[PDB]
């Protein structure tokens, strides 16, 4: 069952996304080069996928987590404290491919040894759905704006409705994405701490520290 | 304390006993105001050096500090991960 | 608490770890969830219990399956019951094994 | 002395005679470079060094800042002794 | 400590015999029941408090209720005239029993 | 079939060394963990020595530590127990036992030996 | 060239069933042809119509070659003792900027890790929790090996050349015992 | 009698650990491995392996360290499986004696 509505996070203001929306960084079709996190690095970013999520709780916890990062920087004196964030409710057309379905389809057809176990695990934990090469502004329906005041510590939530949304009966593509065998030398599934999140989503949200998942999952 | 999260993890020598270390840090309340004294609170826990292995509290402390989901600390003697939004909002 | 149940293994499939509990000198406890509902509570201890030696090899996998929400099945020994969780509708029992689930192999 | 907001740059674990030391070379672009080793002197039968090394390895791999207090080393070119290791809040700065 | 009872007993051919062994602390199901021919090499009879080794007559049976263990010989052919030892393999040391004699 | 023959027992004055030998046939001698156990006259059996299938771990009972040294050999299929500083207590019937679980670490024994007498007295 | 362990590293007759004893390794045909002393030694020791077992083949007195593991069916398998006490001096030998690959581990034995830079092996370095004078160092080096294997960082390995292991087969790189692993960047005092 | 067989080109798919039913003195750390290139009809796609662990002496076995690292990195290896069998999920699981990460075609054909 493909998910009807997906939620994707970003920091761009409503006046920009409602007209421009999101776009793919580059033209990388490989499924792991996105999931594993190389195609969303600093200097190698060429991803043709825009990462999303199919669960509003996963996106909400990221915003709650980044809420602490803002106030923590206020404690150290190196942060403004005030925060802004956005969750864009995008209706899934026939251009979205599920990470868990995409990843497992890769591993089955191109050898078991080509995929990291945490790469598949991060795909499921993320409920991440990839947008192919663009998201037109006609695809955005609702944006939830969360504002924080460090002086008061109170969060104000406001919901906006798109003026260019087009009502259609659409759903995500149940089928996965097919990409060639990756010539790339994969080192590890890059993630971000507080909380665990794929590198692609973390970078496309906005220096950010990108930490190997295989170097932190197992205790020393 | 409820809806707490751990911000700083750190273990230090204990001068009282040469065979005892203290994992000691600072915990912050998720979403609380910085000016509110309730958010920033000390946290301290002890480990005997003679025991070979890792204490069962330290494993969970590392896990929760790594994944940052909140905790409820019972005065520290024990602490429990938050169950749900209606439980630990 | 020794329930006196006839020391048999219990199979709990397709679960993931949430809600870690721990104390100072006592056991650590984990709730296991499938499809959003609690199934079993499994705990390990290095200080008291029949499986007190079990704890290092257990913590080596519990940390992993807590960091990564991987597909896990719990083998539970029901000799000892625990009441650490406050108002626990789910039964809390001792932990004897953690097995990563492979649907492709269809073992789990 | 106290040092704050330092991310580790190098970590080494080498031997010295009968004993073995481990140390960190921590550098921040702002101030100068700091180097500090700790060795097992009378702690062979203890478990202190093992958890010290676990914390150091985790702090390096997880790429977080450290705030450490290191005693002064009178001999130039030789790292001072470290006592406390403290992982800074993830993706931020210590207080 | 891991102590048997009774010290000695008698039973004709075709009867049954029960021997109990108790421990200060629980041994779970880590029990071995041995037959000691006086002047020969002991041969293992009962393992895990319930199972049976290969080549052993089925008349022997074991009950492993935690602290108290029982060993029963359903029918006593003359071959069953020996001592019987209860052994733990849970914690240090691997204590044996004191023996129980079976004769007429 | 599995056999285990003992050898090398006799009267020994206090404070002298002796060698107890165990020979086995029909199977690899020390692909199994092998133990040494003794019985005092009119008392309960106790456990003394353990040998892995390679010789890695050799632990002893609390009463034979520092005065008993255990040994294995696969070239001649032999188990050796060396007694030094023999005391009056160890006036026992000694014999060796093979473990059943195979490839190490069981504390229950399948095949034992006929036993050899080692007596310590003036 | 293929590194050949010396003559003294061979037991009299290996265990049956194909499983060599602990702290021993099966013998491949390349190593057997590597040294003629072993050839003549096994030529004169074993008499009669006897065929033994090898990993890469067999032995008769010509040598046949088969699939890996195919000949393990027959009982007698040659076992080279993995460890040899060279007698070389106790010093520090460092090899810098290499990364881990091709790990080896056995039953109740040591953990090995080939270190490679620029595509070719440099030094085979291993640690053993049980055996060896550096047994107090596995509980310290396993963490470093795990980190530098999962992250694949350029790391310098410091070995002591007393013992000589032979856990790898057809290993061009020599195998030794490792003492200090350092995560370093060029031009540093802790390097 | 199972002569030891050299298994080539597996990847450890699942890691599963259990208490050993024989003695309270040994762990059973085990897994399910799958060869690459063979069909799923043969049991070569879900081959189970087991190995014990000493629970008296604290720490981690070097072979266990290898199993963790390799299974995380999903990397090929060659095992020497046999000749001991241990129970696992109601089916036999062979014991491995040593495991070697493959280099190339010559090492792991």
């Amino acid at each position: 069952d493909p998910p009807a509505t997906v939620y994707r996070y970003d920091s761009r203001p409503p006046e920009d996304v409602f007209q421009n929306g999101f776009t793919a960084w580059g033209n990388n079709d490989n499924v792991l080069e996105h999931l594993t996190g190389r195609s969303c690095q600093v200097g190698s970013s060429n991803s043709a996928f825009v990462s999303t999520s199919s669960s509003r709780r996963y996106t909400e916890v990221y915003l709650e987590h980044r809420m602490q990062e803002a106030v923590e920087a206020e404690r150290a004196g190196r942060g403004t404290g005030h925060f802004i964030g956005y969750i864009y409710e995008v209706r899934a057309d026939n251009n979205f491919y599920g990470a868990a379905s995409s990843y497992f389809e890769y591993v089955d057809t191109y050898g078991d040894n080509a995929g990291r176990i945490l790469a598949g695990a991060l795909a499921t934990y993320q409920s991440e759905y990839l947008a192919h090469r663009r998201i037109p502004p006609e695809n955005i329906r609702r944006v939830t704006r969360v504002y924080h005041n460090g002086i008061t510590g109170e969060t104000t939530t406001t919901e906006y409705s798109n003026a260019r949304y087009v009502s259609q009966q659409t759903r995500a593509n149940p089928n996965p994405y097919t990409s060639r065998r990756s010539v790339a030398s994969i080192v590890g599934t890059l993630v971000r701490m507080a909380p665990v999140v794929g590198a692609c989503m973390a970078r496309q949200a906005e220096a950010m520290v990108l930490v190997y998942y295989e170097s932190i999952a197992y205790s020393f | 304390k409820t809806n707490m999260v751990v911000t700083s993890v750190a273990m230090k020598p204990y001068e009282v006993t040469p065979t005892r270390m203290l994992v000691c840090g600072i915990a912050a309340k998720l979403g609380a105001a910085a000016s509110s004294p309730d958010a920033h609170v000390p946290f301290c826990f002890g480990k005997d050096l003679k025991r070979p292995g890792s204490s069962p509290m330290e494993v969970m402390l590392r896990a929760v500090f790594m994944q940052q989901r909140p905790l409820r600390m019972f005065l520290l003697i024990r602490m429990v991960e938050c169950s749900g939004k209606q439980d630990c909002p | 608490y020794k329930t006196g149940q006839p020391a048999a293994d219990h199979y709990y499939s397709k679960v993931t770890a949430t809600r870690l509990l721990a104390s100072t000198n006592s056991r650590l406890c984990a709730v296991f969830v499938r499809d959003g509902q609690s199934v079993i509570g499994a705990c390990a201890s290095p200080y008291e219990g029949r499986y007190r030696d079990m704890y290092d090899a257990l913590r080596r996998l519990l940390y992993m399956i807590y960091m990564s929400g991987l597909a896990v099945r719990v083998h539970v020994s029901k000799e000892e019951q625990y009441y650490d969780y406050e108002d626990a509708t789910f039964q809390t029992y001792a932990l004897t094994g953690i097995s990563l689930c492979n649907p492709a192999a269809s073992i789990c | 002395h106290l040092y704050k907001n330092f991310t580790v740059q190098e970590l080494a674990l080498k031997l010295k005679g009968k004993n073995q030391e481990f140390c960190l070379t921590a550098f921040m672009s702002g101030r100068s470079l700091v180097r500090a080793c700790l060795s097992d002197a009378g702690h062979e039968h203890d478990t202190w060094f093992d958890t010290m090394l676990g914390f150091a390895i985790s702090a390096y791999a997880l790429k977080s800042r450290i705030a450490l207090t290191v005693e002064d080393s009178p001999y130039p070119g030789t790292p001072g002794d470290l006592l406390e290791l403290q992982i800074c809040p993830l993706n931020g700065y210590c207080e | 400590q891991m102590t048997q009872s009774p010290s000695t007993l008698s039973a004709s051919i075709g009867d049954r015999v029960t021997i109990t062994c108790r421990a200060s602390q629980s041994i779970y199901s880590w029990l071995a029941w041995y037959q000691h021919k006086p002047g020969n090499a002991p041969k293992l009879l009962i393992y895990k408090a319930s199972s049976l080794e290969s080549g052993v007559p089925s008349r022997f049976s074991g009950s492993g209720s935690g602290t108290e263990f029982t060993l029963t010989i359903s029918s006593l052919q003359p071959d069953d005239f020996a001592s019987y030892y209860c052994q733990q393999y849970n914690s240090y040391p691997w204590t044996f029993g004191q023996g129980t004699k079976v004769e007429i | 079939c599995q056999v285990l023959v003992e050898s090398g027992g006799g009267v020994v004055r206090p404070g002298r060394s002796l060698r107890l030998s165990c020979a086995a046939s029909g199977f690899t001698f020390t692909s199994y963990t092998m133990h040494w156990v003794r019985q005092a006259p009119g008392k309960g059996l106790e456990w003394v020595a353990i040998i892995w299938y390679d010789g890695t771990n050799e632990d002893y009972a609390d009463s034979v530590k520092g005065r008993f040294t255990i040994s294995r050999d696969n070239s001649k299929n032999t188990l050796y127990l060396d007694m030094n500083s023999l005391r009056a207590e160890d006036t026992a019937m000694y014999y060796c036992a093979r473990d059943w679980d195979n490839y190490g670490y069981s504390y229950y024994f399948d095949y034992w030996g006929q036993g050899t007498l080692v007596t310590v007295s003036s | 060239g293929i590194v050949i362990p010396p003559q003294e590293q061979i037991t009299q007759h290996g265990s049956p069933y194909g499983r060599c004893a602990n702290k021993t390794r099966a013998l491949t045909v390349a190593e057997l042809r590597g040294s003629g002393d072993l050839q003549e030694y096994l030529r004169h020791v074993t008499r009669g119509w006897s065929i033994f077992a090898l990993y890469d083949g067999t032995y008769l007195g010509v040598i046949k070659d088969g699939t890996p593991g195919g000949a393990f069916d027959l009982k007698t398998t040659f076992c080279i003792m993995t460890t040899r006490n060279t007698g070389q001096p106790a010093t520090d030998h460092y090899y810098s900027n290499v990364t881990a690959t091709r790990l080896l581990s056995s039953t109740n034995s040591r953990l090995c890790a080939v270190f490679v830079r620029s595509g070719q092996p440099v030094i085979g370095a291993c640690t053993s929790p049980y055996d060896g004078k550096y047994w107090s160092m596995y509980s310290r080096l396993r963490k470093m090996l795990y980190l530098i294997y999962v992250a694949g960082i350029s790391v310098r390995v410091h070995v002591s050349k007393e013992e000589q292991y032979y856990d790898y087969e057809d290993a061009t790189f020599e195998t030794y015992a490792l003492t200090g692993i350092s995560i370093c960047n060029p031009g540093s005092s802790l390097c």
